[PDB]
């Protein structure tokens, strides 16, 4: 119950949240980019044949 | 017989069937339904950020 101790403990928790939030943000952004790339590739493949 | 020559009668085919030749365009867009089906199932996954933290 030291005045510094229950502050050090909260300092421990106040950084894993930031780290995990960054990780989830990166995962979401990468998934969105991959989906967009797959969609554009399929669209181009479909688009060539009708022109020909 | 005498001076004239005689030839046998000719048999005739009774029926004929007409099957005309048709040009082949060879279009490529048809029979590409699989690509459309693949486009249908993109399935982008997004996980909520902050619910875990
Ligand atoms: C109708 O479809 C058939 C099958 O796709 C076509 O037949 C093909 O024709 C090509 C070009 O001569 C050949 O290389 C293939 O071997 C044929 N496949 C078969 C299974 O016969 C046919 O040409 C099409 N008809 C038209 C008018 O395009």
């Amino acid at each position: 119950n030291n005045n510094y101790s229950k502050l050090r403990s909260m300092g421990y928790a106040l950084t894993g949240a930031v780290q995990t939030l960054a990780q989830i943000s990166d995962i979401n952004d990468q998934n969105l980019q991959q989906g967009i790339y797959l969609l554009r590739d399929h669209i181009v493949t479909l688009m060539e044949a009708t022109l020909h | 017989c005498f001076g004239v020559t005689f030839k046998k009668p000719l048999v005739a085919e009774e029926k004929t069937s007409l099957e005309p030749q048709l040009p082949h365009l060879q279009l490529r867009l048809p029979h590409l339904v699989g690509i459309i089906a693949k486009i249908k199932g993109i399935k982008i996954e997004v996980t909520s950020s902050g619910e875990s933290i």
